[PDB]
């Protein structure tokens, strides 16, 4: 007899409009939420952008990076993902879906694809899947999650399909050795979303967990396969999550290397992979790459590491200077230079015996105590080689100064066994 | 003459009259139904597997002419672990329905206490064989056999359980429609499918199961679908109550209270808590407590007036 009712809760609090609140450095990246349809949430600064450029050393540094890529034999298959706003402004409410230039963020991205193919880069192009209104057959199959920055796996397989076809058009998928597969629904997941769980500890409210299925690609006398000659580079993305390695080889249909890693970011997959002896012995037709407009194109620190890398580091190579040393807390010189070292002719090959190293934190000495004090990470989200190699800089006037010692900082405590070389560049053979 | 048996009913069922002294005198006077009254009282009284050694006295006087001891000679081998005594008893219930003398609704609920995991060790595989001869001339053990497979994988892959839905799906058995749900929902013999798990408890629900109403409660709660459907969750999670299922109400408590999508309402988690006490847990208690803590005293009051409107549910 008695009636029980319930409601929905809880529209994003005001409170989170304000940009004073995300003070962290994680904050940073949701600043700041908006409330839409339902319980999708958006961050104006990242997903309702309308810009997608990097400076000229950045264009100068991909071009270079793909030219680097072609000499020792690889294509670059460059996944640039469109954002959460491109692809589901139509779940915005009124106000916002208003606001945001749809058509001025579509053309700009569309522009950085086609910049990205002025530099030989193989470019699907991912801009006919923004201003997704999906068919009602598919009504809950969205690009993006509600509440996170992930696609959904159904998102994954939309841009795979593009990625094919771009695949299938390309000179270097000739001689790759062709696979059927299978794609079934193989289980469910629960996000709970990144944005919800900001949202939720600035108002102290609380989200329901987005339910999503799960899909898994299998390969369907001697018809077992060798090895891939393609390989996937991402992030958290590319992971087991969302099966964006599966759906490419089930439209591509070939074997794929999957080396993705959350946490990996723009570079900390391509930087586990390019020192990997998988990579230097089995080096791949067809390099998927994938990352998105949320990473600045014009890192320094990247771009000298993935040359040096596509250089092979300072091995099968004579050494200018070389240290073999027990490195103690404090500062640790290495190595001291008579030969003219020319910074623009040079690259440091630094390997520690303890393959748990992540930081490599050094400083680079020149004439008259003119210095360059680099700091190295690797992500903390997968096993790392323990190895950093690195061009000399040649910005301004750098590319000239003469080296004459390198220094590395200890451990808090303890000591470290470490091996550095000292060696020229050749130009990114064998 | 069917004549001890239900007057110790009446004597037991309302104490407005001692039971087990006349039992006695039947039993002392000789009278056969004594000791078929006996064990229906230590069922009753709760004291049964106190006394299953005379269970097994009494039923085993009285098997060929009484087939229920069939059920209760199994349940007792089955408790204290007589593999022997089991075999020599199914032994004599196989012979029993092949010449005739037992039906074969018996010997699919003598395969139900071989499987029952609540009393000790199982013979999930001799509950099969028995189903699959009985099943052609007993329907309804074809959906035993599909719950029988069900829990035991062991015995028969998604496929073979499908077979036996479909045979006992034709008596359109409302518990096979139950089974299909639960297997959508469970995601244990196959990948979980709301829509498909929606479908089937639907259906199980409009045939009478209540239990098909706490599933669809807790899927609507869940948003497994997609999202969260707050009224839905509630009225089906009510329906499961006020049928019978306790682990409803304490659901219904959960629901006003987590958030995740639906508005928190203390005083109706509340009402729903008192009512989750029926049958007690830590967990109950303590979401009580704290309920109760958080509310003021006229809420209080009013929630006391939806929980003894609630209890007047006449449901007779
Ligand atoms: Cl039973
Ligand atoms: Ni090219
Ligand atoms: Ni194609
Ligand atoms: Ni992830
Ligand atoms: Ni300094
Ligand atoms: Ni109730
Ligand atoms: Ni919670």
């Amino acid at each position: 007899a008695p009636t029980f009712s319930a409601e929905p809760c809880c529209q994003l609090c005001p409170e989170a409009h304000d940009a004073s609140r995300y003070t962290t450095r994680y904050q940073q990246n949701f600043t700041t939420l908006v409330q839409a349809q339902g319980d999708w949430l958006f961050r104006t600064r990242e997903d309702l952008r309308t810009e997608f450029n990097t400076t000229p050393a950045g264009y100068k540094r991909l071009q270079q990076v793909h030219d680097a890529f072609k000499k020792r034999g690889v294509e670059l298959v460059v996944v640039y993902q469109p954002t959460r706003g491109l692809v589901n402004r139509n779940m915005l409410n009124p106000a916002e879906k208003a606001a945001f230039d749809y058509q001025k963020a579509l053309g700009n991205y569309q522009a950085m694809l086609k910049r990205f193919a002025s530099m030989g880069y193989n470019v699907p192009d991912l801009s006919p899947l923004t201003n997704e209104q999906l068919a009602a057959a598919d009504q809950g199959k969205d690009f993006y999650f509600r509440g996170d920055q992930h696609w959904t796996p159904y998102g994954a397989e939309r841009a795979a399909k593009i990625v094919a076809d771009t695949v299938h058009k390309m000179p270097a998928f000739e001689g790759i050795p062709r696979k059927e597969f299978e794609t079934r629904k193989s289980g469910r997941m629960g996000k709970t979303g990144t944005l919800h769980n900001v949202a939720g500890q600035l108002c102290g409210t609380s989200y329901a967990v987005q339910y999503m299925d799960q899909f898994a690609t299998e390969p369907k006398l001697f018809g077992d396969s060798g090895n891939a000659q393609i390989t996937l580079v991402g992030t958290s993305h590319s992971g087991k999550n969302y099966n964006f390695s599966g759906f490419l080889e089930q439209y591509i249909g070939a074997d794929v290397l999957n080396v993705a890693f959350p946490g990996g970011g723009l570079e900390g997959s391509m930087i586990q992979y390019l020192g990997s002896e998988e990579f230097q012995k089995n080096p791949p037709k067809i390099l998927i790459w994938e990352f998105s407009p949320l990473y600045r194109l014009d890192q320094e620190t990247i771009w000298r590491q993935i040359l040096g890398l596509l250089d092979d580091g300072c091995d099968d190579r004579p050494a200018l200077m070389s240290a073999s040393t027990t490195l103690k807390p404090g500062k640790n010189e290495l190595m001291v230079n008579i030969k003219d070292l020319i910074n623009r002719n040079l690259q440091m090959d630094v390997k520690f015996e303890d393959p748990s190293v992540k930081v490599l934190q050094a400083t680079l000495w020149y004439l008259n105590g003119r210095h360059e004090d680099i700091k190295l990470e690797k992500p903390e989200t997968s096993d790392t080689d323990g190895r950093f190699v690195f061009q000399m800089r040649e910005d301004e006037d750098w590319a000239s100064q003469r080296l004459l010692a390198f220094e590395v900082q200890g451990p808090e405590s303890g000591t470290q066994k470490v091996e550095a070389k000292l060696c020229k560049r050749n130009n990114f053979a064998v | 003459s069917n004549t001890l048996i239900p007057l110790a009913m009446l004597y037991l069922s309302y104490p407005q009259s001692n039971a087990q002294q006349q039992i006695d005198q039947w039993r002392a006077a000789g009278n056969p139904e004594a000791g078929l009254a006996q064990v229906l009282l230590y069922r009753t009284q709760g004291t049964y597997d106190q006394h299953l050694g005379e269970v097994e006295k009494i039923c085993k006087a009285a098997l060929n002419t009484t087939d229920i001891c069939y059920v209760e000679l199994a349940t007792v081998y089955q408790k204290r672990g007589q593999a022997d005594q089991q075999a020599a008893l199914l032994g004599q219930l196989k012979s029993a329905y092949a010449r005739g003398a037992v039906p074969a609704t018996r010997v699919d609920s003598v395969a139900r206490v071989l499987a029952d995991r609540s009393l000790g060790q199982t013979d999930e595989k001799t509950a099969k064989e028995l189903l699959e001869q009985v099943a052609p001339a007993n329907p309804a053990s074809w959906v035993s056999l599909a719950q029988l497979v069900y829990d035991f994988p062991e015995l028969g892959d998604t496929d073979q359980l499908m077979a036996y839905i479909d045979k006992g799906r034709e008596a359109e058995q409302p518990r096979a429609e139950l089974l299909l749900g639960r297997l959508y929902y469970e995601g244990k013999t196959l990948p979980a499918d709301a829509q498909k798990a929606e479908q089937h408890l639907q259906a199980a629900a409009e045939a009478g199961e209540i239990s098909a109403h706490y599933y669809l409660g807790q899927l609507y709660r869940r948003g497994y679908l997609g999202n969260v459907e707050p009224q839905k969750a509630v009225d089906h999670l009510l329906a499961a109550a006020r049928g019978g299922q306790n682990s409803a109400d304490y659901a219904l408590a959960q629901l006003f209270s987590e958030g995740h999508g639906i508005r928190p309402q203390p005083g109706n988690a509340w009402v729903f808590a008192q009512l989750s006490q029926a049958n007690p847990t830590p967990q109950s208690a303590e979401l009580l407590q704290q309920l109760d803590q958080q509310l003021t005293p006229d809420q209080r009051n009013q929630a006391q007036q939806l929980l003894d409107q609630e209890k007047r549910a006449r449901g007779s």
